[PDB]
């Protein structure tokens, strides 16, 4: 194990590992800043849409208390779906989403107005979830290098370096003995 | 093209059926978990769910968090929220940034 | 330098069956005796296990094996916590750490200069380990019955504190240790409800 | 540890009429699968189970079952060579057939479950 | 210990002209012959390359240089992957690793105990290396044409299996190797469209 | 750095008649609180300030004053053992009395400011 | 490998009258861009092509061409110093004028293609 070829190679792995640690740490920081912008937008969006949705819901429940027979009929008969396009925010794959009675009538226009903001919430909230996961995956790679890989390289280099010197002294000690023979 | 699903109590999420959303009305941890799993299996793009139903299946929702689709979006009922959606946002800030940035 | 690869330690381990490796990091952490429970070994463990099972008429060897399995799993889990943080572990893994924690500081850690903790009888040792292992056993079942890790810890503050004091229970009052088992079963079942 | 272990006289002592015709092929495929699976495990334990490709995740599980069920048998367990070879096939069946490149089609069709 | 810095190997390398460095790591994963392609060298490579170019009437020298260059590139990529992961690797780098993998497993690895694989003629060697490089070249073009690495790999399972088993094709049937070049180009173009 | 530092014979030079009766208890408590304080500080470094509980924040602040006011005294300042012990009680008062588990109630009632 | 290679008397045999006036400046510039380009290649492997700027992708391409066309000349190719200096400028021409910092605009306007 402790040869000079191993020493030079492990010293090279340390330099690379040190640089990789710095690059990954910078990446995590860059992802964090972009996340900060997105997560604030996520917060504001959610707070607003939560108030609007519940209000639209409370207006519909006040309309219900006609009969459950008629309300069931109206809620039977356009089909809306969504397209999901992928885009990259730095290194992260992220979705882009777009859509494809009297008192009980006004409430319908209430839910219909929610939809654009409800889809926007889905898009932004998912984006932040995906950004957060990338931050954590970057963090694990940083911690692997910082707390495992680099210290193991440092300690092994120090050890081999010491062992090489010990053997060199034992070798000259033998030569001095052989000399006197 | 992806479908949209909704999970919550009848009185709250019924009008979503007007737009052709898969509106389900689960009330127990078992049935709500089944619906989300099948919806995910059927390649739904977004799944909206009331916080009262989401409060019963936190481990199911957490499984799809790092997935592109479906996006499991917590919404209120006509009673309100449990503050879970805003707590999840708040929590992600704490572990990504390290301090309250909101 | 504490490096056991040197000739004296190596030649000794060639002919002895028991290795108590002392640890400097444990000594700094006030963990005494400072025996590294991951690196240490005894090649008499299996034979002693048979002797103990016979003399105690209990499944002692299984308890010792389970206790070491938990400590070994703790070492694996601690590497994950170092990388991702403790909040990333499941409830089952969070429980394993707490049980390992109980083993470490309620059982392994022993004060030589404390009048009661300085010596632990064979009978007392059995009762202490049994109680520690029972908590983990009952808590494990609670998790599979729908209880959450946080709920289990919050509702078992009093009994866990009692487990951690069992090392100081006098040798003539060992009934106070064994009775912790029932208290564990009671409180946890109540938490499930 | 089968990876740094070796036998230099295995070729002429194995095969048809000695053990079974699938002996050498399965030995090579098991070695290759184990070395790759052991590598994947060690990566997953440090960088996460989600850091492995879809196929390496299969190899990681193989190396685990290999150590726990194949290598680990007990100091008082005496397996016939047929039992050993058949068990080897059960583990290789965990991998996609396309990954079994050390084994010819004639052996795969005959023994692979 | 495999340490080539010892006096016998070192003094020998000063007077011989070809170095076939055997590797323990290759031997353990049953990669035979276990010749380290990064450590090894031949001072006759350039002259032999000239001879082969003339014999084959092909750019054999270039193919060998390109083969070794891919292997050297894989080595540099692996230095990062080991201490970072395959997470951030581009499609081009992933293609490089696949081509190098093909060079290692489909070309370098050779079973002395197989009746056909035990010996490979110059022409069969040329055709096998040609095929391997051709896949890399065609896949490379497809990437620049907007195709994804994942798509290229999934659509070329059958043809890459033919490459993997080229080593077993009889010397009298070398047309079964050379024809692969046309399957590579046809299949990959279909993926582009 | 008091964490890796140790005196093995310290018991033979402390306590009533030698220093003061509260010597050993406060020492055990100060060392324990400082180790927990440093642990909380390192946690804030790697995971952020929001990773600490309200108690962890108190211990972290304790470790700061311990270093800045207690350990740090200057190279030309002589502190009597009485001054050292009194200063130790000032830092311990930061922590909730319920957290001073290494000190019995008789010593807490008498000395705690 | 030009990075660890060194000539300690190089400044004594170069310049106007000896080689050409753009000798020292282009040497420092080629050295800087080569080391920077190698760093860029490494960055692409560590963080992906996502992390590369447009300037970064050029330096990476510079280092590639530098090894393959400048350093790799062949064992039977005899380049005059003029041809060598001119090839240096053709490689430096890959970079924006903003990046050519170690070269005074005086000689940059005279030689840059």
């Amino acid at each position: 194990n402790p040869t000079r070829m191993e020493l030079t190679r492990l010293k090279k792995q340390l330099t690379t590992a040190t640089r990789g640690h710095k690059l990954l740490k910078d990446k995590q920081d860059e992802l964090m800043r972009q996340f900060i912008l997105l997560i604030r937008k996520n917060n504001e969006l959610r707070q607003a849409i939560e108030k609007e949705t519940q209000t639209a819901m409370k207006d519909f429940v006040l309309a219900k208390s006609v009969e459950e027979a008629f309300i069931d009929e109206l809620l039977a008969l356009e089909n809306v779906s969504i397209s999901v396009v992928e885009k990259n925010i730095m290194s992260v794959k992220v979705p882009l989403m777009n859509f494809q009675n009297a008192e009980l009538d006004r409430s319908i226009d209430g839910f219909t107005q929610l939809l654009p903001k409800l889809l926007k919430l889905a898009e932004v909230e998912k984006t932040c979830q995906l950004m957060a996961e990338e931050i954590e995956k970057t963090r694990r790679r940083v911690n692997a290098l910082e707390y495992m890989t680099i210290p193991q390289l440092e300690e092994t280099i120090y050890y081999i370096k010491m062992k090489l010197e010990e053997n060199e002294r034992a070798e000259v000690t033998r030569l001095i003995k052989v000399k006197n023979m | 093209t992806y479908k949209i699903g909704v999970v919550g109590d009848k009185d709250s999420v019924s009008p979503f059926r007007l737009f052709g959303f898969d509106v389900q009305h689960g009330t127990t941890k078992t049935e709500i978990r089944k619906t989300i799993d099948e919806m995910a299996k059927n390649e739904y793009g977004v799944i909206y769910i009331t916080e009262q139903c989401a409060n019963l299946v936190p481990e199911t929702i957490e499984r799809y968090k790092g997935q592109l689709t479906p996006a499991i979006i917590l919404i209120p009922s006509h009673q309100g929220t449990l503050g879970i959606g805003l707590e999840e946002i708040q929590n992600s800030v704490e572990k990504a940034v390290g301090q309250n940035i909101l | 330098g504490g490096d056991i690869s040197e000739p004296v330690t190596q030649n000794t381990l060639r002919v002895v069956k028991v290795f108590w490796g002392l640890d400097s990091s444990l000594a700094q952490k006030r963990h005494f005796p400072s025996i590294n429970w991951i690196q240490s070994y005894s090649l008499y463990s299996t034979e002693v296990g048979r002797y103990m099972d016979q003399i105690l008429q209990q499944d002692w060897s299984d308890m010792v094996t389970e206790g070491m399995r938990i400590l070994q799993e703790e070492e694996q889990l601690n590497e994950i916590v170092r990388l991702v943080g403790i909040d990333s572990l499941s409830d089952n893994d969070r429980l394993t750490l707490e049980v390992a924690k109980s083993i470490r500081e309620d059982y392994l850690q022993q004060n030589a200069f404390d009048d009661v903790d300085t010596f632990t009888s064979r009978e007392k040792q059995f009762n202490m380990l049994k109680v520690i292992l029972t908590f983990g056993k009952e808590a494990r079942k609670a998790l599979s019955l729908g209880a959450y890790f946080n709920e289990i810890m919050e509702g078992t503050v009093a009994v866990r504190e009692r487990i951690s004091r069992s090392k100081y229970i006098p040798e003539e009052e060992l009934a106070k240790i064994s009775s912790i088992n029932e208290e564990i079963k009671e409180t946890i079942q109540l938490i499930v409800s | 540890d089968v990876l740094p272990s070796l036998s230099r006289l295995k070729d002429k002592g194995t095969g048809a009429g000695k053990t079974r015709e699938d002996h050498a092929a399965t030995m090579n495929q098991l070695f290759a699968a184990y070395a790759q699976g052991k590598q994947a495990k060690e990566l997953a334990v440090v960088l996460g189970e989600s850091a492995l490709s879809d196929i390496d995740k299969i190899y990681a599980k193989f190396a685990e079952r290999f150590e726990n069920e194949y290598v680990n048998q007990g100091f008082y367990t005496n397996r016939t060579i047929t039992e050993t070879l058949d068990l080897g096939w059960e583990l290789l069946a965990m991998l996609p057939r396309t990954e079994l490149k050390r084994i010819k089609d004639d052996l795969l069709d005959k023994y692979l479950p």
